[PDB]
């Protein structure tokens, strides 16, 4: 009566210490970035949450399987998506776009890490396209309020007086509650690298394409003040670095990170749009088979 | 001197400290001795024997009735109760030789005490008649091994020395009381090949050993130190030919391919053994560990003594073990119970305790990348695992899974638990079935 | 008098979009609101019956070699009959324009039809499975576009049915999020048949 | 299989002809309705927006020389009631072609959007009668886009959220508003 | 009727001129009765020991590449990891109780089921021919008698008591040939173990 | 309307597959394999573009005497029916199985939805020639770009055991091209 396999051993760690890690890890950009925001925003970030986890529970009860909600998948998707709101929106926008997170996204393509995209940015993009009026809002100190990405291009707002640089490590520009506070996501990111959860060689690549694209293109009272602007910090660290999307081999990742500023940048200059990490991060996480296909790691004895 | 490694690797947690520092006490046996012909790798030699024959240490047991078999001979002096067949762990009907153990030790005399005369075709042959196997891993007879075609011409012989595995002291041990006779054997190994030089392989993390080695090499030409790093899987054949003389193993290859023959310590021992003290393998060191055995252990075994009693003979079960192993911990089989014999291919037993053994029912693979990461032949495991589901045999080929050499690396850092090996395992039969 | 089951053959079995999965192009380029492919399924009824009954007539002459030219001409002489009528009898101005009508001569149902069918089929056994088919073509539309409406606008036949707030929504409407309600729709469909 | 293309050539050309012909017989038969029908439903429209003049006529000797690319007189009868204007601003996506109506007596009475380029689906169209319906009984004076509450004499609220366009379609107005002053006011 | 002629004229500066191309190119370049799978296997839980717990992947052909041949003390039952009901597409094998059963009226004989067992256990059968076999053994029966309660024992009466003699006693195992038995059916009582089985639809 | 602002018009901003649905009929047949359904692209890259010098052709001058647009319904597109039985005897030069495997959709390369898409478009615009040309080559190349993304997916698609048995094959693929078209959504600023 005596168990048996192959290898015996299999010791590291589980993805519940992945992911749970993650969620720990972005802790102080969080608690950074909410108390501008008050109890205001902690409604959408924990309303999102528990919509998103319950609504991954009642999948599991269609085609029966064991729940994974104990593996933390169904959290860190929810912890994202209410990343990408402004705090003034009604609660059941969210919650239906964390339905779209789960029930289609990721269920109908399989289980944990078997989807071709990020569900949040899906359901970030099913979100703002169907209702951006309810997205417009900029909420901070009462008043509908201009971000440095628009007055940027200066197409837009007459209005415009920029933040000086420092102010947006605190956290104090207005948008969306957590990619302000780029200080304590840098604090996240540090944590994250001494685990050895994500390799350096998306976000180095990522930053220092949007940052030569951004000095050729000259625009800003820096060069540097557009990489802590916008939902990049995010995107270099958690959203594109994911493990789902992100491809499996050492070159395919830095053909990944060098083309997401390919198509990033140019949405937000030649393009209309106010930023492109994220319409950009999913045409290029549509790419991947096609990187992971041809980039393969050479063979330890080839012919010739 | 600076630590050398391949490319790719994992770093196993090192469990010896529970063994490292103790002596080899012999065994002697009490229960009686089976002796399985089965365990050099090819077909089975048939015994000679027959029942009632009185028997002796050194006897050949069983001429080796192909091109790749080796002669089998008895740890111990005793009378064949039976030519009964019985299991291996593998759970194989191999054909067996019972003896009794008389307590009598008898054995016959052969000496020889001089190398250096003889010619390199008759120590071929006693090494044919001692039967030796090669010791670790994948177990050849060491015949076969010392002969290559002509063509391949040698440039040089490492010794893999580079005991990898955790839990396993067993060599470590050789190198402390008689480094002498291992570089008298190396020398000797040397006899039968010149325009090759040779190499010890050891790993760091026995500094003592190789500070011990470092001045039985000075008085001499060829042999001289390669120190190497401390990274799993360094014992295989095909990473440390990288990892020294830095050419690449061609793939489906052998060895002579790439002009140098690994051999393990315990055979440089053994080869020793067989042309000075005239005798062949009575004898093996395990390495019996684990927490869950009342005390760590170093045993000399006599071949072909029942498991049970071996680990009796160490200080038994403090709890019942939930997976008993034969070999190393990753690479080896485990038990299908406790009541097997002892074999040549063993080198060393696990007992494992609830605080490892506890795996979970796996979760859908995440596309984390660590398994890319960490195969030494960067082999891409995922799609291979993935290709024995659905049976879909070119992309299997396509990949060439036919290549890699289970070392179990790429289970070992899955967060999903996702155990690939036997989905690897089983197309690399299906690939032998249909090609 | 087979036509009863040659009809439930064409719209069980036989049917366009949910089955076949020929011709979506217009079945997703029309649904924005439900009117305007109800008549562009009506369109492609009338044009549907009005290939087969007179490539029906025409089956026998025709070299193996050029078993199309002559199918894509004459859906184009009836096909401009049909967009004359839609420039002068019956405008309504708002299927006359947002229809992409020079697309049923390109459509993929008809010639991906008559080649299969309407070509070994009898001249008679050519009308029967047209109208079926062009029925099942709008009813293949019509339970698609009345829940593409109702989640859009929820203007259902252009009418209102709740406050305007609470139902904003538009990207189904849009080009993005049609191909979601026919994942939805036709997996419904096959999880009752399974 | 008896392929030959004089037999094939022959039989192709006869097909095709007789089509080309039954397509031209239709297309004589067809160009009376067609013309009844073009021109009601641009008198149709143009009675919807000017209701007081009954006859349209184009004013053809003056070729448009800015974003005006033509112009169509309204009578009822003799007397002028107005003209409707047609203009292209360039808004956030595109150009925004529509007809503008303007009275002799200087009130825009409405507009009407004809292209569907503008804001595809984005904010609320420009189109819905909420926003195109507060454009009637305006002065002919230029209007100004405000953020906030409407005061009426001279504020056009923009649509919440897409304040470009709303400035956009404002100054294309404005423009033909000053067209009007320098090439309408008494011909 | 003078601007009819346009179309039709206008037509044919494009109108032989492509079957032109065309065809001057194209010339240029143109039984018994029927098998039906049965499991040869009665192992449910309670009549077969297992010898060990099984870490794996609950597939049949994945147990085969792990020591001890998979987890039955038998070497050569079904495993009960249910790997043939993925190649079955028409859906007539169930697993229960850690045993393949065929449904006797749905399977095609299509027979892939067969070669994806490692242990071989499947064995096509005429339909007709209700006594069937239920042991894939290879053994002395005393090694049957620690592990299996079903199996056959190579008892060996049977090749004395079959009048038609349809038996033979191949590698310690009853191998029926099916063709020359009468189903005379005494055979079902003469096994202590019933590892023969009639269908009985009578 | 420069060359530049009209090659990206087709490639990315306004694909004729990602919002236009010009197209969707072929691009859920052979995804089956990107080795495959790369060379229905390479067919198209013929097709629809020397069909754009051919309708050159009858908007040069063949239409223009009788000064009526109302023929070329009726007309262009049996010079593209003239163009693609010409390639089926190429596509059996060499190497028939190519487009062969699956060849239900060797007719419907007569009639794609698309093809007539740039056609009618560039009859609906007065285009000068060579913005039809390079028109025509970036709708090709974002239909064989669309459709080898696709087949990406649809690989990774064929070897997932984990899908819902109702949605196995065809509906999963609905789900990833309106996906698709949400990724394709975010260029309406750039054009
Ligand atoms: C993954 C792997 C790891 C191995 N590790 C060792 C080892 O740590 N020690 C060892 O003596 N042999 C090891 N071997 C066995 C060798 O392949 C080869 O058999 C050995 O280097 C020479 O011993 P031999 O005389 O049996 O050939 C390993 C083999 C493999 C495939
Ligand atoms: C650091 C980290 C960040 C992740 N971020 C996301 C994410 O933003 N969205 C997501 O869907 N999955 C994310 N995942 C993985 C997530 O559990 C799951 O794989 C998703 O369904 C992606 O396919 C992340 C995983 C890790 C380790
Ligand atoms: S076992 Fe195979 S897959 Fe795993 S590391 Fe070794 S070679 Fe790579
Ligand atoms: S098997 Fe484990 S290591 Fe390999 S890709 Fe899947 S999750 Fe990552
Ligand atoms: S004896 Fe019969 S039931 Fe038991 S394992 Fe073998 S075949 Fe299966
Ligand atoms: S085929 Fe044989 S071993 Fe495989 S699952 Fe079915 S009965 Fe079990
Ligand atoms: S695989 Fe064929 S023979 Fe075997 S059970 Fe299924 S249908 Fe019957
Ligand atoms: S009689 Fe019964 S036990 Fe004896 S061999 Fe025949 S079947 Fe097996
Ligand atoms: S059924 Fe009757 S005839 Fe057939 S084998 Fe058994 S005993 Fe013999
Ligand atoms: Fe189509």
């Amino acid at each position: 009566y005596t168990v048996s396999s192959s290898p015996h051993i299999r010791a590291k760690d589980t993805t519940q210490s992945i992911m749970r890690d993650v969620v720990i890890a972005l802790l102080p950009a969080t608690i950074a970035g909410v108390y501008f925001f008050k109890l205001q925003g902690l409604l959408v970030i924990l309303a999102s949450v528990l919509s998103c986890v319950v609504a991954e529970y009642i999948w599991q009860k269609a085609s029966k399987k064991k729940v994974t909600v104990g593996d933390y998948s169904a959290v860190v998707t929810g912890l994202l998506l209410a990343f990408n709101v402004p705090a003034s929106i009604p609660l059941w926008i969210p919650v239906v776009g964390g339905f779209f997170a789960i029930i289609v996204v990721k269920q109908f393509f399989g289980g944990l890490g078997q989807n071709i995209v990020n569900p949040a940015l899906a359901a970030r993009a099913f979100l703002l396209a169907s209702w951006p009026v309810q997205m417009t809002s900029w909420t901070l100190d009462g008043v509908t309020t201009a971000t440095p990405l628009a007055i940027l291009k200066g197409n837009e707002a007459t209005g415009a007086a920029a933040p000086d640089l420092m102010s947006v490590f605190i956290g104090h520009v207005g948008g969306c509650i957590g990619e302000t506070s780029a200080l304590a996501l840098l604090i996240g990111g540090a944590y994250l690298f001494y685990k050895h959860i994500i390799d350096w060689r998306i976000p180095v690549s990522f930053i220092g394409t949007t940052f030569i694209f951004t000095a050729i293109a000259g625009r800003g009272s820096s060069p540097v003040y557009e990489l802590f602007a916008g939902g990049l910090m995010l995107g270099a660290i958690f959203m594109a670095t994911d493990y789902a999307t992100s491809p499996i081999t050492p070159l395919g990742r830095i053909i990944f990170g060098v083309g997401c500023g390919v198509i990033t940048s140019l949405i937000r200059i030649f393009g209309g749009y106010p930023e492109g990490v994220s319409y950009s991060i999913l045409v290029m996480n549509l790419f991947v088979p096609l990187i992971e296909r041809w980039t393969a790691p050479k063979i330890f004895g080839k012919v010739k | 001197m600076e630590l050398l490694t391949f490319k790719n690797g994992v770093h196993p947690p090192h469990g010896k400290h529970y063994t490292e520092n103790k002596p080899i006490e012999e065994y002697l046996p009490k229960g009686d001795i089976v002796i399985p012909m089965s365990q050099h790798i090819g077909a089975p030699a048939e015994p000679i024997v027959k029942k009632g024959d009185r028997v002796l240490v050194g006897q050949k047991i069983g001429e080796a009735k192909g091109f790749v078999s080796a002669n089998i001979h008895a740890s111990v002096s005793g009378t064949v109760k039976n030519v009964a067949p019985v299991t291996l762990f593998n759970g194989v009907k191999s054909t067996a030789v019972i003896i009794e153990n008389d307590g009598q030790y008898e054995e016959i005399e052969t000496e020889k005490r001089d190398y250096t005369k003889l010619s390199n075709e008759e120590i071929i042959n006693i090494i044919k008649e001692a039967g030796i196997v090669g010791m670790g891993g994948a177990t050849f007879p060491t015949h076969v091994k010392l002969a290559p075609p002509p063509d391949k011409n040698i440039d040089s012989i490492v010794v893999n020395a580079a005991e990898c595995e955790p839990y396993l002291t067993c060599d470590h041990r050789m190198m402390l009381e008689k480094t002498n006779e291992i570089v008298e054997g190396l020398k000797i190994v040397l006899k039968l090949f010149p325009k090759a030089t040779g190499y010890i392989g050891i790993e760091d993390n026995k500094m003592n050993a190789i500070k011990a080695m470092q001045e039985a090499v000075k008085n001499i030409a060829n042999i001289e130190v390669k120190a190497v790093k401390t990274k799993y899987p360094q014992g295989a054949e095909k990473q440390l030919i990288y990892a020294i003389t830095k050419r690449e193993v061609p793939s489906g290859g052998l060895p002579a391919d790439a002009g140098c023959i690994v051999q393990n310590v315990d055979t440089i021992y053994e080869i020793y053994n067989a042309v000075v003290n005239g005798k062949p393998l009575t004898s093996r060191v395990v390495t019996v560990t684990g927490d869950a055995i009342k005390e760590p252990k170093n045993l000399r075994f006599k071949i072909g003594t029942s498991v049970r009693e071996l680990v009796e003979a160490a200080g038994g079960f403090a709890e019942e073990p939930l997976k008993v192993i034969s070999g190393g911990p990753m690479m080896g089989m485990a038990m299908y119970s406790l009541d097997v014999p002892s074999t040549k291919g063993t080198s060393g037993v696990l007992c494992l305790t609830k605080k490892v053994a506890e795996i979970e029912e796996e979760s859908n693979c995440i596309n984390c990348g660590k398994c890319v990461q960490v195969c030494p032949m960067n082999l891409m495991p995922t799609k291979l695992a993935t290709a024995s589901a659905v049976s879909n045999l070119d992309m299997f080929n396509e990949f060439s899974g036919r290549d890699c050499i289970e070392c179990g690396c790429c289970s070992f850092v899955c967060p999903a638990r996702r155990h690939l090996l036997q989905r690897i395992r089983s197309g690399k039969k299906a690939v032998s079935k249909k090609k | 008098g087979v036509v009863s089951e040659r009809l439930y053959n064409g719209i069980v079995k036989e049917n366009a979009t949910f089955v076949q999965v020929l011709g979506m192009c217009p079945t997703l380029a029309v649904t924005t609101s439900a009117i305007n492919g109800i008549g562009m399924g009506l369109s492609a009824t009338v044009v549907l019956i009005g290939s087969n009954v007179v490539i029906s007539l025409l089956k026998k002459v025709i070299p193996d070699e050029i078993r199309i030219p002559a199918y894509i001409t004459v859906i184009a002489t009836l096909v401009t009959v049909l967009q004359f009528l839609l420039q002068a009898y019956l405008p309504d101005l708002n299927k006359s324009l947002g229809i992409f009508i020079p697309l049923i001569v390109v459509n993929c149902i008809i010639l991906g039809r008559a080649e299969a069918y309407a070509n070994k089929n009898s001249v008679g056994a050519s009308f029967f499975d047209g109208l079926g088919m062009g029925l099942g073509f709008t009813v293949s539309l019509a339970a698609l576009g009345i829940i593409r409406e109702f989640l859009g606008t929820g203007k259902v036949f252009g009418a209102q049915i709740t406050p305007d707030a609470f139902q904003p929504a538009l990207i189904m409407i849009l080009a993005p999020g049609g191909f979601f309600t026919l994942g939805i729709l036709m997996a419904i469909l096959n999880q009752r048949k399974l | 299989k008896k392929v030959s293309s004089f037999k094939l050539g022959m039989v192709l050309l006869l097909i095709a002809a007789v089509c080309g012909l039954i397509l031209g017989g239709v297309n004589q038969v067809t160009a009376e309705p067609i013309a009844i029908q073009n021109k009601k439903t641009l008198d149709e429209a143009n009675k919807a927006i000017l209701p007081e003049a009954s006859e349209f006529a184009e004013k053809t000797d003056i070729k448009g020389e800015g974003i005006v690319l033509g112009v169509t007189e309204g009578k009822s009868g003799s007397d002028l009631k107005g003209y409707t204007i047609k203009v292209a601003p360039k808004g956030y996506a595109g150009a925004i072609e529509m007809m503008v109506g303007v009275s002799t007596e200087g009130k825009v009475t409405g507009i009407k959007i004809l292209n569907h380029a503008e804001t595809p689906g984005l904010g609320a169209n420009a189109t819905d009668p909420k926003f195109s319906g507060q454009y009637a009984n305006k002065p002919a004076k230029e209007l100004k886009v405000v953020k906030g509450a409407a005061s009426g004499e001279d504020e056009i609220v923009a649509i919440t959220g897409a304040t470009i366009t709303s400035k956009a379609v404002t100054l294309g107005v404005n423009e033909a508003i000053k067209f009007y002053d320098t090439k309408l006011k008494g011909g | 009727m003078e601007g009819l002629l346009f179309p039709v004229l206008s037509l044919g500066g494009l109108g032989v001129v492509f079957g032109l191309l065309l065809g001057y190119a194209s010339k240029k370049f143109a039984s018994s009765e029927p098998k039906k799978a049965y499991v040869k296997c009665q192992g449910t839980c309670d009549k077969a020991k297992e010898k060990y717990e099984y870490y794996g992947a609950m597939t049949c052909v994945d147990a085969a590449n792990i020591p001890g041949a998979g987890s039955k003390t038998c070497g050569f039952g079904c495993l009960g990891l249910g790997s043939c009901v993925q190649v079955c597409a028409f859906d007539a094998i169930h697993v229960e109780n850690g045993i393949a059963v065929v449904d006797e009226e749905a399977c095609t004989g299509c027979g892939a089921c067969v070669s994806i067992c490692p242990k071989s256990v499947i064995e096509l059968t005429p339909m007709s021919k209700k006594v069937r076999i239920s042991c894939n053994s290879h053994d002395k029966g005393i090694e049957v008698k620690n592990a299996c309660s079903v199996g056959c024992l190579s008892c060996g009466l049977c090749v004395r008591n079959c009048p038609s003699e349809a038996i033979t006693m191949v590698n310690n195992l009853p191998v029926i040939d099916y063709d020359k038995c009468t189903q005379c059916g005494v055979c079902v009582g003469k096994c202590p173990t019933k590892a023969i089985v009639n269908l009985n639809t009578n | 309307m420069s060359i530049f602002t009209i090659f990206i018009s087709a490639l990315l901003v306004n694909n004729f597959v990602l919002s236009r649905f010009l197209g969707i009929c072929p691009f859920l047949g052979v995804s089956k394999k990107v080795e495959t359904a790369t060379g229905m692209g390479a067919a198209v890259t013929f097709v629809m573009a020397l069909a754009a010098i051919m309708t050159f052709l009858v908007e040069r001058f063949i239409l223009i005497p009788l000064n009526i647009q109302y023929l070329s319904t009726l007309a262009f597109i049996l010079v593209i029916a003239s163009l693609v039985q010409f390639v089926e005897m190429v596509i059996k030069k060499v190497s028939p199985d190519l487009y062969k495997a699956l060849g239900i959709y060797l007719p419907l390369i007569t009639t794609n939805c698309a093809v007539l898409g740039m056609a009618v478009i560039n009859s609906n615009e007065k285009y000068n020639l060579i913005q039809s040309i390079i028109n025509s080559v970036g709708a090709a190349l974002g239909f064989t770009l669309a459709l080898v993304l696709l087949a990406g997916i649809r690989e990774k698609m064929e070897t997932n055991e984990y899908i819902p048995e109702a949605l196995k094959g065809l509906p999963i693929t609905l789900v990833t091209a309106g996906l698709m078209a949400i990724a394709f959504l975010g260029f309406q600023g750039l054009i």
